[PDB]
């Protein structure tokens, strides 16, 4: 209802990181919950087709032994944005010789997403991020947009129908859950505005532990569904 | 394999494009600025997956 | 000031005046020197201010060489009293802080003359509305609380598309002095409507072509159908000869 | 009316399949005054027009010379002249350093062509706003070549450019067919007489307002400036 | 501010003054003399055809002169006859912007016109501004084009301004003028190469002689020969950015 | 990056201008202390009690500071005021001056106003700090990269009202850290119906030469509206 | 096309680069120029239109010799179209270097095109103005003809037309058998068409210039000899 | 039929229709602003005469130089904006003095010409980076100098050429100093006389009084060095008036 | 100037519609062509048009050989199409250098998508218009069928299409697949397909074909009796 050809909003923000935010919102949905021992990830990975080859591309990718991630938005923006953030996990280990902690990984990664927000011939990245991980027995979970503002949360999502989504988790949410719990809900939260019928193969999940991230094989996933 | 491999093999015109491909994405630069990351030119240059 | 032609100005009550605007392409102007070649109107006096840049040149309607060679300047009226039409046409720009008092004139011409109503055709830009411009038409209308129940409800038949408001205030970027003119037109309960178009800058030839099409869709000056004479001025529109030993 | 977009940059194209800024800058060459080149079998003359101001404020250098048997004539803009002339005789004494023989006209020409037609087509870049008259001696004999801002280069039995050439180029028309069979004295006559029709009808040559330029067989390329035109302007009838 | 923008129109300002006495006319100058013939010449080349073939005989004395500035701007003096106080004539050297044409109108001609009174308009323009269906540079320059207005009886001494082409700026401003108030006039434009002081520009205007605006102020030709011999060797050193 | 004819800046004006939309900073020094209130504008109970958009950010030991606008800018600028410190204190031994810090910030934000073809930074900062050259200083920052110290100053929305009420309310040389907080919660309800989980409080302050640097908790929050209440109660 | 028609780098709505399309307008105010392969070799033939009598005969050719068996014909600008020929003689040269034995036109031909193609990706520079078509003749591989237009497409011929009338010179040149013919026959006939498609009214006085290279001339481009000229341009006249 | 709006003076590399560069000839105008300058050169040498104006008594008037020594046998004159012709002055100084600490020589003016004028054209240049020079200079120069060829004169203005001259004039009155110059030069005139000349004409532009304190004089002679008259000497040769 | 004359600007709906242009781009050509993996064999088959009759047909193709083991198929505009295919060869040689073996199709074809996604993200060059179809076979894998778009997006398929009456190939291809091939079945399959979305009677020199074998793992096009064998086959 409104095109602007300005760098500020009216509402004191950028024009820009709001188109940027309203393309995201119109991706497919993601669930992210944190557990009492270990955070769980989760995406809708509907095809239009049977013609598709489901184990071509994946949503969930791991950058190291504990750390993984999901998205959504563009797909493009976040295959490029994987190997970066690969290669300065990579540098950190070369350089300090121990594993990079969850919180200097997401700092560089907005850092990187930042730097596209003010130089000119350039346009942001459409994406954002969940970032679980596992430091000294304790885990995490962080959401970056595509201007680099990035908050820890417990329970969130992203996509289509995230303030439902959100709701949902408010309502269903517990501080002592467990991992299987956590899991059963995320699922629960992807099912509700699905639009079709759930299989093994339309969807995909990770998990992080003390043992590390992760992503589960189609088998447990027609297991775990089974259950419900 | 290098520019004058190129030359050779293909023509003269696939270093040209390489040439202005890099000097495209190199105008993001200038020197009394902070630290740039230059995530276009090493995906561009192929570096963007090896560590020097 | 209007100025006749002869020795003393015509009556002009219950005529409708059709007006340009100096707008982005010259597209007001364009349909404009359209609609008086097609109609075939005839000079009958100037509207002679100090607020557009003076020009001047022979006829730019000429059809014989009898009257091929009569002078014109940057602002002429014609009229057409067989179907109670009178029209205006500026050749020129605008001076610096000049648009507001030329409107001021123009409307209070208008209400001391005795017309009936104000079509005012022009332009905006094409690139600054919204993604509705490109899975929309080009064609939007405005109009003023004055006009009267008979012709709203032949536009509501028309099925058109009214201008969007702006957060509410009326907003049209590039149409140079229309949304002053609207806005005066308003406060002084003059009858008005406003017809533009989406263009950039260019050939805008069927642009015009298209702007004149959608006011006869409502007038309907020609037959009813899906036919315009080209005026003679219409030669060198891009500029003079290509040099030798070139190409 | 439509030629506003169109008519800013060098590397836009019209929708009528032309380029505007090269029109416009090959319209520079008319803001210098006029030059006439000829040749006969066996000699090559330029003979230029100095500006009507005084000499007092300004020496104006409008032939040039660039080898022991090549030199030009300019009309145009004085920076481009420069570059051009620079750019040439770094070419011949190349030339004439490394390989020990004299550099072939026609090369030349190609050179100045192919580097003059670059800046047409980059952007952030200006076409050179200057026309050039060669004349030359080589194995092949004399030679008149032509340069254009628009990268073009022509030859030529006899050529005129500048501000009010048009007159020029028709006497030249007029008697070229007995250019070949003249020695040095009517030649510089002819030449004389051509250049003098760009004058008003009143004015003549004079001393102070011509210089000459001559190449050819057995004889190095030489200018005459001030007193030496003497001998050349003797003998001209009146108008 | 408001301050700042009633400096700068107070700066851009037209002023007719009197050199003799220093004191700016409180009345219009064609309203506290009779006219009955007007010529006003713009630019060098005009000027100089004036001030050789037409002002080297008779007495001419000055009434009053213009005052201006801009960023491009130089005089603007007029003239009458002393024998004749009927006979007006002007020398515009300098250059009026769009916000001062209609002041210069003003102040010149005033808000009551008046009939018997012919007005010539003299002035140049560069060929590349002429538009036709060829090469601009294969057309022999220069040449003259005259407009008229509606009620001039006679015709000009040169082919009429064919159509695409119009004509902006003062002398399209004086014409508009006397096309709305119903006054005779002609303008002639010389359409050359050379926009500098030149001796074939200034003779391109030679036809203009022999029309009966100016039958009674030209005597002799040879002295105005002369006289424009010995003015063109006095124009201005130019710069060194040609050759 | 372009002179107006009336010799403004407009992107300066327009980043100032769309700060001017931001949530609401309170700065405060008294005798014995300094203390920062913001405005939490956003809240969710999802949050995982850390990075929570914690307005009040720690550079050293001694330092503390406030941001009213762009997130991720802030936390640019941020992380470059920790490396300088870093680099001082390791070249000299000795902690850097708060004012050495403000200064070297912003000569960063004023280069960018003036070269190359970036918009400049669209943040304004709020810095409390103590060091033995000058004891506790408050100073502040905006775009253009200019800067000064006070006694009490406000950044945000509604931020004249603010300052017309400190101006009031202040009195130099009398305040302490009890005065100062009651001032800062009566200004800050005045300018925004306020509940005790949307605001931030942190203080600093010496205790046996060394500075502490604390954030009020929810409880202490809540104990302080409810005195202001039963004062407000108690006046009417 | 207005609003995308400014840059090479922009897309037209319906999927359309209006600048490379102007490009290969310009093509059309020149003189034309077609080409014909034959039995046993290529023919080319230029109309030429004479500008002054000041200028010495043999200049402006429109017939290159880009290398001791390629033969050019050109059509648009003139510079860019030399710079094209350079462009040519370089990679021949190149490839005679290296792989030591005469360069195949399709390799040259897919070179050059992908040079031409090089210039319509960014908006720093500006595509090209000109058409040009190559010729050549071998023992083993027979005639060669090509075309390669400002856009970056090249592809092989039996008959081809660029300029200002190609439409009625590839008319004129779909009636003809050329599959059977010889060079001797495809000059007359090539003569006939440049003469046929001229416009005497709005162009001035012209003059024929041809070429072929074939088994007669041994794998060589070389010029017509004037006596075979002369009577094609008189057998010409006299069919029109 | 329609009057619209076009310019052409945007840009440096940019053509008008009638093939014009506007920017270049705003940047030559913009020399106009400056005082009046005067360089005579005959065959016993070159005379410079230039006009400082004083637009307050309490300047200092010892705080303004219009004329520098660029080596002992090289002088110039500038016109327009002093603080422009500080990099061309060092580079000729620098250019001289290395000359000679290497060869042992001088530097002819030519040479010395060539060097200042390769700075000026910076603008335009093909590869020039875009932290350098990317305006013309706006100011004019007078070069004198002694050499084995005798007196030269030399003159540049802001289109970056050097031209050889015999009498020239810069500045605001440069019009009328030239049409005074032209009636009074020739060529068997002396160093004395151009002196003379020079400050009578001086005195007839310059729109205050020639009191010997507002106005500069130097000359360059081929047995002596560059010299700067005194007080005492130009009320000397001021008093013959 | 406004939200779809820049590559760098997203519009208030966040889409870009330069990108969408570029895919539009593709329809020009006019042309259809479908790929097919079956059992042990890949199959793509295209459509061939030769209009004039002065232009030699010998120099008009659309099947190209990236590899000695990898074949291609483009879509879209030539020029664009040989550019591309001149840097999938490059980047090919570029990795056997760099890494001692031959590049897989998965891995080839991502590389060629992460060059198309810079093109999107600068504003001073603009997409290339065409569609890459790679067909190969894998050591440990099998026959292996992938596709690019201008957008930087790829993925594996059973059945693919691109080019005009895509949708329609598509919506074939899905019953087909869904109903459930040995190496004859594979080329009648692509061949009916084809037949029936363009409505017209092929001839043996009307279309091209390009198949890959597990026993002959190198790429091969077939030839007109060939072809016409298939055909006389399947009628």
């Amino acid at each position: 209802y409104s095109f602007s050809l300005t760098t500020f909003s009216p509402s004191g923000k950028l024009v820009q990181i709001e188109y940027a935010l309203a393309a995201v919102a119109g991706g497919a949905p993601s669930v992210g919950i944190k557990a009492a021992n270990g955070v769980v990830l989760a995406t809708e990975k509907k095809q239009k087709s049977i013609l598709y080859d489901e184990r071509s591309v994946h949503k969930v990718e791991p950058i190291t032994k504990h750390i993984g991630l999901v998205y959504s938005g563009m797909g493009p923006d976040y295959r490029v944005l994987v190997h970066r953030a690969r290669k300065l996990a990579q540098q950190y280990y070369l350089v300090y010789q121990e594993p990079i902690p969850t919180a200097q990984l997401v700092q560089r990664v907005a850092s990187v997403m930042q730097e596209y927000t003010q130089s000119g011939g350039v346009r942001p990245f459409g994406v954002s991020l969940l970032i679980c991980g596992w430091n000294e027995g304790r885990p995490y979970l962080f959401q970056s947009d595509p201007s680099g503002a990035y908050f820890a949360w417990k329970a969130t999502a992203m996509g289509k129908n995230y303030v439902n989504g959100k709701t949902f988790l408010e309502k269903r949410y517990n501080e002592d859950l467990e991992l299987e719990d956590a899991i059963h809900t995320a699922i629960l939260t992807l099912k509700e505005s699905f639009e079709g019928q759930m299989t093994e193969d339309n969807i995909e999940v990770g998990i992080c532990n003390e043992a590390g991230f992760r992503r589960l094989t189609p088998t447990e996933v027609k297991d775990y569904l089974a259950a419900i | 394999m290098n520019f004058s491999t190129l030359r050779n093999i293909q023509g003269l015109f696939a270093p040209l494009k390489l040439q202005m491909e890099f000097k495209a994405v190199q105008q993001v630069q200038r020197l009394p600025f902070l630290s740039s990351s230059n995530l276009s030119l090493d995906v561009l240059r192929g570096n963007d997956e090896t560590i020097g | 000031m209007f100025v006749p032609c002869g020795e003393s100005a015509p009556d002009l009550a219950g005529f409708t005046l059709l007006m340009p605007a100096v707008s982005v392409g010259n597209v007001g102007q364009l349909a404009m020197d359209l609609i008086i070649s097609t109609l075939n109107m005839s000079k009958i006096g100037y509207f002679y201010t100090d607020c557009l840049v003076p020009m001047v040149g022979n006829n730019p309607y000429a059809t014989t060489e009898g009257n091929s060679t009569e002078l014109s300047i940057n602002a002429e009226v014609y009229s057409l009293p067989s179907r109670k039409l009178v029209a205006l046409q500026l050749r020129s720009i605008f001076i610096k802080y000049k648009s507001k008092p030329f409107c001021e004139k123009l409307l209070s011409w208008v209400k001391s003359s005795g017309c009936a109503r104000v079509i005012v055709l022009s332009s905006s830009h094409s690139y600054q509305r919204n993604d509705l411009q490109l899975r929309s038409t080009p064609f939007r209308y405005l109009l003023t609380p004055s006009m009267q129940k008979s012709v709203q409800n032949k536009i509501k038949s028309l099925n058109w598309e009214e201008m969007e408001k702006s957060r509410f205030c009326i907003r049209i970027p590039g149409g140079g002095i229309t949304k002053t003119l609207y806005d005066e037109s308003c406060s002084k309960e003059i009858q008005m409507a406003v017809l533009l178009k989406f263009v950039s800058e260019g050939d805008n030839i069927p642009d015009a072509l298209g702007l004149v099409e959608y006011l006869n869709e409502w007038l309907q000056i020609l037959k009813p159908l899906s036919r315009w004479k080209i005026p003679s001025s219409w030669r060198l529109l891009f500029g003079s000869g290509l040099p030798p030993a070139l190409f | 009316m439509f030629r506003n977009q169109y008519d800013n940059d060098v590397t836009v194209w019209s929708p009528q399949g032309r380029i505007h800024q090269i029109e416009y800058a090959m319209e520079a060459v008319k803001q210098g005054s006029a030059t006439v080149g000829l040749k006969s079998k066996t000699h090559a003359v330029l003979v230029a027009l100095k500006r009507a101001q005084s000499e007092l404020a300004a020496h104006q250098k409008k032939i040039l010379h660039v080898d022991n048997h090549i030199g030009i004539s300019i009309a145009g803009l004085t920076a481009d002249a420069r570059l051009l002339c620079n750019f040439m005789r770094q070419e011949c004494l190349d030339s004439r350093f490394v390989f020990d023989r004299p550099l072939p006209v026609s090369r030349l020409v190609s050179l100045i062509g192919s580097k003059t037609q670059i800046p047409t087509q980059r952007y952030g870049r200006r076409p050179y706003g200057v026309g050039l008259l060669i004349a030359g001696y080589d194995d092949m004999g004399p030679h008149i070549f032509q340069t254009c801002p628009s990268a073009n280069y022509f030859d030529c039995r006899a050529m005129s450019i500048g501000a009010r050439s048009q007159s020029a180029r028709t006497y030249l028309e007029r008697h070229m067919s007995e250019f070949m069979e003249c020695n040095l004295n009517e030649l510089v006559k002819h030449g004389l007489r051509a250049l003098r029709e760009t004058l008003p009808a009143e004015q003549d040559l004079t001393t102070k307002n011509v210089s000459i330029g001559i190449v050819g067989k057995d004889l190095e390329f030489t200018i005459y400036d001030d007193d030496d035109v003497s001998p050349f302007l003797e003998g001209l009838e009146e108008r | 501010d408001r301050e700042v923008r009633l400096q700068l129109a107070r700066k851009r300002e037209v002023r007719l003054l009197r050199r003799q006495t220093k004191t700016s006319l409180e009345v219009s100058l064609l309203e506290k003399y009779p006219c009955s013939k007007f010529i006003i010449a713009i630019g060098n080349n005009a000027v100089a055809f004036l001030s050789s073939f037409v002002m080297n005989s008779g007495v001419w004395e000055e009434v009053g002169c213009a005052k201006l500035w801009n960023e491009w701007c130089a005089f603007c003096v007029f003239y009458h006859l002393k024998s004749n106080p009927s006979v007006f004539l002007c020398q515009c050297s300098c250059y009026v912007a769009e916000d001062q044409q209609y002041q210069w109108l003003e102040k010149v001609f005033g808000s009551c016109p008046r009939k018997n009174m012919q007005i010539t308009i003299l002035t140049c323009r560069h060929v590349t501004d002429y538009k036709t269906s060829e090469s601009t540079g294969s057309l022999p320059s220069p040449f003259l084009r005259a407009l008229k207005t509606q009620n001039f009886k006679d015709s000009a001494c040169c082919p009429l301004l064919e159509q695409p082409n119009i004509v902006h700026d003062l002398p399209a401003a004086v014409l508009s003028y006397c096309q709305v108030w119903k006054i005779p006039a002609i303008l002639y434009l010389c359409y050359t190469d050379v926009m500098k002081l030149d001796l074939i520009t200034v003779e391109a205007f030679k036809p203009i002689l022999s029309t009966r605006s100016l039958k009674g102020l030209v005597k002799n030709i040879p002295q105005s020969t002369e006289i424009l011999k010995k003015l063109m060797t006095t124009n201005e050193i130019q710069s060194n950015i040609y050759t | 990056t372009i002179f107006s004819p009336e010799g403004r800046l407009y992107q300066v004006e327009y980043a100032m201008e769309a700060i001017g939309h931001a949530g609401t900073c309170l700065g405060i020094l008294a005798n014995d202390g300094v203390l920062l209130a913001a405005e939490r504008r956003n809240i969710h109970k999802l949050l995982d009690e850390v990075f929570f958009s914690e307005k009040i950010y720690k550079l050293n030991e001694d330092m503390a500071c406030s941001v009213a606008g762009i997130t991720s800018d802030a936390n640019v600028l941020t992380n470059e005021l920790r490396l300088i410190a870093q680099r001082y204190l390791l070249q000299y031994q000795e902690p850097i001056p708060c004012e050495q810090l403000v200064t070297a910030l912003c000569d960063i934000k004023q280069a960018y106003t003036q070269f190359g073809g970036k918009r400049p930074f669209g943040v304004s900062l709020l810095y409390i700090g103590w060091d033995k050259h000058y004891g506790f200083q408050l100073y502040q920052s905006d775009p253009s990269g200019n800067y000064g110290g006070w006694k009490a100053t406000c950044i945000g929305n509604n931020s004249a009202a603010a300052v017309s009420m400190l101006k009031q309310d202040y009195k130099e040389g009398e305040m302490t850290l009890k005065s100062a907080l009651a001032l800062a919660i009566k200004v800050l309800n005045k300018t925004m119906k306020l509940s005790a989980e949307k605001v931030e409080i942190a203080t600093l302050t010496r205790e046996n030469g060394k500075t502490v640097i604390r954030v009020l908790k929810q409880k202490e929050v809540e104990q302080l509206i409810k005195k202001h209440e039963e004062e407000e109660a108690k006046a009417e | 096309g207005t609003g995308y028609d400014l840059s090479a780098s922009t897309f037209s709505p319906d999927g359309r680069v209006f600048q490379v399309e102007y490009a290969m307008k310009a093509v059309e105010n020149s003189s034309t120029a077609i080409g014909i392969r034959c039995k046993d070799g290529v023919v080319f033939g230029v109309e030429k239109l004479v500008l002054s009598k000041l200028y010495e005969e043999g200049s402006n050719k429109r017939l290159f010799n880009v290398d001791r068996h390629v033969g050019m014909a050109v059509a648009g600008l003139l510079a860019d179209a030399r710079s094209l020929a350079d462009i040519a003689r370089e990679e021949a040269s190149n490839f005679r270097s290296n792989f030591g034995y005469n360069i195949p036109l399709k390799h040259l031909a897919d070179r050059v095109a992908m040079y031409v193609h090089a210039y319509t990706l960014y908006s720093a520079v500006r595509p090209f103005g000109c058409s040009f078509m190559l010729g050549s003749y071998s023992v083993n591989d027979g005639a060669q003809l090509y075309m390669i237009d400002p856009s970056g497409v090249s592809y092989g011929y039996w008959g081809c037309a660029i300029g200002k009338a190609r439409q009625a010179a590839k008319t004129e040149i779909e009636k003809l058998q050329m599959k059977e013919m010889t060079c001797r026959d495809i000059v007359k006939e090539v003569a006939k068409i440049i003469y046929i498609v001229h416009d005497e009214v709005k162009d001035k006085a012209f003059e024929l210039e041809l070429s072929w290279v074939g088994e007669l001339t041994n794998g060589r481009h070389e010029i017509v000899p004037k006596d075979i000229r002369e009577e094609a341009e008189k057998y010409a006249k006299e069919s029109l | 039929m329609f009057l619209t709006r076009s310019e052409y003076d945007r840009g440096v590399n940019t053509f008008s229709p009638e093939g014009r560069l506007f920017q270049v000839e705003y940047a030559i105008e913009a020399i106009k602003l400056g005082s009046t300058a005067i360089g005579i050169q005959t065959s016993e040498g070159v005379c410079l005469a230039v006009e400082k104006r004083i637009t307050s008594p309490l300047m200092e008037p010892s705080s303004i130089e219009k004329i520098v020594e660029i080596d002992a046998h090289i002088g110039c004159a500038m016109s327009g904006l002093i603080a422009d012709a500080k990099t061309l002055i060092d580079k000729a100084r620098v250019e001289t003095q290395n000359h000679w600490f290497t060869y042992n020589e001088t530097m002819t003016v030519e040479s010395v010409t060539q060097a200042v004028s390769n700075l000026a054209l910076q603008f335009g240049e093909e590869d020039a980076d875009p932290g350098a020079m990317s305006r013309p200079f706006g100011v004019a120069l007078l070069f004198g100098g002694v050499d084995e060829k005798g007196p030269q004169l030399f003159h540049m203005d802001p289109s970056g050429t050097f031209v050889q001259c015999d009498a020239r004039a810069i500045g605001s009155a440069s019009e009328g100093a030239q049409s005074s110059l032209q009636e009074v030069y020739h060529k068997s005139m002396t160093l004395k006389e151009a002196i003379k000349s020079s400050l009578i004409i001086l005195k007839q532009v310059m729109e205050e009084k020639l009191n010997a304190t507002n106005i500069e004089l130097a000359t360059v002679q081929p047995g002596q060095n560059f010299h700067m008259f005194t007080k005492e000497e130009l009320e000397e040769v001021i008093k013959d008036i | 100037a406004g939200f779809d004359r820049h590559i760098t600007i997203f519009s208030p709906e966040g889409r870009l519609y330069q990108v969408e242009y570029a895919f539009k781009a593709i329809n020009q050509g006019g042309l259809t062509s479908v790929a097919v993996r079956g059992k042990d064999c890949a199959v793509i088959v295209t459509q061939k048009k030769v209009p004039d009759k002065l232009l030699d047909s010998s120099t008009v193709t659309h099947l190209f050989k990236i590899t000695e083991n990898i074949g291609c198929v483009m879509t879209g505009m030539t020029a664009d199409s040989r550019s591309q295919v001149q840097r999938a060869r490059y980047e090919a040689a570029n990795w056997k250098y760099k890494y001692g073996y031959e590049i897989p199709v998965d891995m080839l074809c991502k590389r060629i998508a992460d060059i198309s996604q810079v093109y999107t993200q600068n504003a001073e060059m603009r997409p290339l218009g065409c569609c890459m179809i790679l067909i190969g076979i894998d050591e440990e894998q099998g026959p292996q069928v992938y596709k690019c778009d201008p957008a930087g997006y790829y993925c594996g398929f059973k059945a693919t299409a691109a080019g005009v009456k895509q949708t329609e190939s598509t919506s074939f291809l899905e019953k087909k697949v869904k109903k459930k091939w040995t190496f004859e079945q594979t080329v009648e399959t692509a061949i009916t397909c084809l037949s029936t979305v363009l409505s017209i009677d092929f001839k043996p020199s009307e279309i091209e074909v390009g198949v890959v074998t597990v026993e002959n793992p190198k790429f091969r096009i077939l030839t007109e009796a060939e072809i016409d064998a298939h055909l006389v086959a399947l009628a």
